[PDB]
């Protein structure tokens, strides 16, 4: 019934025990009496209390060790009180000797009576049957004796009667074992106990298949048959959680990239759910993640092109200006790449790329600044520049669908000053404005800028409005105040000039 | 020294009713259950529960509050021939429940059928222990 592995038992025997008794006749007898319920046992009895001198031997069959160090013997026996039975004192006894002999031979024909090693003279503890004459009651005394260390293949057991009235009910032969337990995520196997009751066995158990040994896992096997407090911890591998005592896989929609004490984290925003036991949640179509980027980070989108572009030309150099992009995607690392196309010269789409050594003062490509300057260009030639918005993920992601570009000419002059300005609708709150296009545009007109500053009063902040149309108005202005306006023409070529200083006083 | 008794209705000694055996001190008694071959469909098969009763239980064939349960002939298809039960006629018994025997006294044994007799007549055995004067 106990966790201890049994070697020899009176109940477990196939039919008869078949034990050698010396002497055969007038010695130990195989008198079998049935025990409740339906259990057949071979009971050994001897009662030669009357005869003066008594010597008895009962040798058991071959008992294999099976890799055991210390064996525990449990004997169940019934006795008789020498005073309760008629006869001379001393002739009757209340004690019996126990013997053991180590051997390597499987089927030994005979074992010497002198070669046996004595263990202890056993008496019925605590109480013993007399037996009571009025009513008959069964005994409850079971005696245990230990034997070790053992060197040979196996052993034989013997019993010696010195003139007592004894009945051996059951003989239990077992060896104390440490159970197979999985503690601190590491597996520990079943182990045998030491040579002594004080002895302990150091058991270094291997970790689970889906785990890695961070610390050496070890335990001590106690002689009683129980495992001791663990030394060293084991942690489950990446993509496997430390739950239920055995390495489990991450659920559908969960991941683990590093072998940490924490459980499988849920997929980051915009990340596609992978199968059971995932290292990192994969990025779905349209969203991606960089190689040098952390696994915890969400799937980032590529950047949009910068919406506004401003260009200014010099005698041999050109200047480009732009703002921040609309959709960052998530990543903060945004750099700008300037690409020379040379497609401006000529009407067809087919063109030759800028092969000549084009020099750039801030940076060639991957510029973190919002402004760029091209040092050298060829005169009388039409060029076209593409400002590419580059992300840290844009390389891993597909090449951006669009990039804001502007076609500019090096030799062409900036637009001239505007001829005249006229106010069409003047009121106490609003002042309308209308103007003509400059006499010399030197390129297609793209934008107009109007200045707004206070006259006959302290130098205020000159407000500049941007309008593609040649007509504009103002909302929210103080009455009875003088204002001066200047219209400036802006083309692809560059910066224009201020207009006629129109003094308009509010109604 | 040893006494062999075959417990079955087919036996001519049991049919008489006055079946008795004279035994001595430290003698053995072997009771054999009715053994049947595998060809038997277990219908004609005999099965008995043995009891150790007194003089009142011997004549009336009753075991309730008169005797104690001894042996049972449950499985007739035993591997090593018939079922054998040993009984030693010892003066003193080392076992707590083990039955003792006195010289110059009578001991009785009865058997009841498992499927039945109907309390009419039972297979009985009379056991007499010869005194110390008769035994050597």
């Amino acid at each position: 019934p106990a966790n201890e592995v049994t070697l020899l038992d009176s109940r477990s025997v196939q039919g008869e025990l078949g034990w050698i008794a010396s002497p055969l006749e007038g010695g130990w007898e195989e008198v079998s009496i049935m025990d409740e319920k339906n259990t057949p046992i071979r009971t050994y009895q001897v009662c030669n209390v009357m005869e003066p001198s008594q010597n008895n031997w009962l040798r058991t069959d071959w008992i294999t060790r099976e890799g055991a160090q210390r064996v525990y013997i449990e004997i169940k026996f019934t006795l008789r009180d020498c005073n309760s039975l008629p006869g001379v004192m001393g002739t009757c006894k209340e004690t019996f000797n126990l013997y053991y002999y180590e051997s390597d031979n499987d089927k030994e024909r005979f074992i010497r009576e002198n070669q046996f090693v004595k263990i202890d003279t056993i008496a019925a503890d605590e109480s013993f049957t007399q037996v009571d004459i009025g009513d008959r009651i069964m005994k409850l005394n079971t005696e245990i004796r230990d034997v070790g260390p053992l060197s040979k293949k196996g052993f034989y057991l013997a019993f010696q009667d010195v003139g007592a009235c004894i009945a051996l009910v059951s003989v239990r032969v077992f060896y104390k074992k440490c159970p197979l337990t999985v503690r601190n995520l590491a597996q520990f196997p079943d182990t045998i106990t030491g040579a002594d009751t004080s002895s302990l066995v150091e058991v270094r158990g291997s970790c689970v298949n889906n785990s890695e040994e961070k610390d050496v896992p070890k335990m001590y096997c106690g002689a009683d048959g129980e495992w001791l407090v663990p030394i060293g911890n084991c942690l489950c591998n990446a993509g496997h959680e430390e739950r239920s005592g055995e390495c489990q896989a991450c659920k559908i929609g969960y991941y683990k990239a590093l072998s940490t004490d924490a459980t499988c984290a849920k997929c980051p925003p915009h990340s596609y759910s992978v199968w059971e036991g995932a290292t990192s949640c994969t990025c779905d179509r349209g969203f991606f993640r960089a190689d040098n980027d952390a696994a915890s980070m969400p799937c980032t989108r590529p950047p949009s092109a910068p919406l506004n572009l401003i260009s200014n030309v010099n005698e041999t150099s050109v200047n480009l200006e732009w703002s921040s992009p609309q959709n960052t995607g998530g990543r903060q690392d945004i750099s700008y790449n300037v690409v020379c196309k040379k497609c401006g010269a000529g009407d067809p789409s087919k063109c030759r790329p800028c092969g000549s050594g084009v020099h750039y003062t801030p940076q060639q490509n991957g510029l973190k600044t919002t402004k760029v300057s091209i040092t050298d260009l060829l005169a009388h030639t039409n060029y076209t520049f593409e400002i590419w918005a580059v992300n840290g993920v844009s390389k891993y992601n597909p090449n951006p669908d669009q990039s804001v570009s502007v076609t500019v000419t090096t030799n062409q002059a900036a637009p001239s000053s505007i001829a005249l300005v006229q106010a069409k609708e003047v009121t106490r709150y609003s002042v309308a404005l209308a103007w003509l296009e400059p006499d010399r545009p030197n390129g297609v007109i793209l934008e107009y800028e109007v200045k707004y500053y206070e006259k006959d009063q302290n130098e205020r902040s000159y407000r500049i409005v941007r309008t593609a149309a040649r007509n504009t108005d103002i909302k929210g202005l103080n009455p009875l105040t003088s204002y001066v306006f200047h219209v400036r023409a802006r083309t692809a070529a560059g910066y224009g000039d201020f207009s006629e200083p129109l003094e308009v006083t509010t109604n | 020294d040893r006494y062999a008794v075959y417990w079955n209705s087919s036996n001519p000694r049991f049919q008489r009713g006055d079946y008795h055996i004279d035994v001595c001190i430290n003698d053995y008694l072997d009771v054999f259950c009715p053994h049947y071959e595998d060809s038997v469909p277990e219908d004609k098969t005999e099965r008995y529960v043995l009891y150790m009763v007194n003089f009142d239980g011997y004549s009336a064939c009753d075991h309730t509050s008169k005797g104690f349960k001894r042996w049972e002939c449950n499985r007739p298809h035993s591997p090593n021939g018939p079922l054998k039960f040993s009984e030693k006629f010892q003066l003193f018994t080392p076992f707590s429940l083990g039955f003792e025997f006195r010289p110059g006294r009578e001991y009785f044994y009865i058997s009841s059928a498992i499927p039945d007799n109907g309390r009419r007549s039972c297979l009985k055995l009379k056991v007499f222990v010869r005194p110390t004067n008769s035994c050597m």
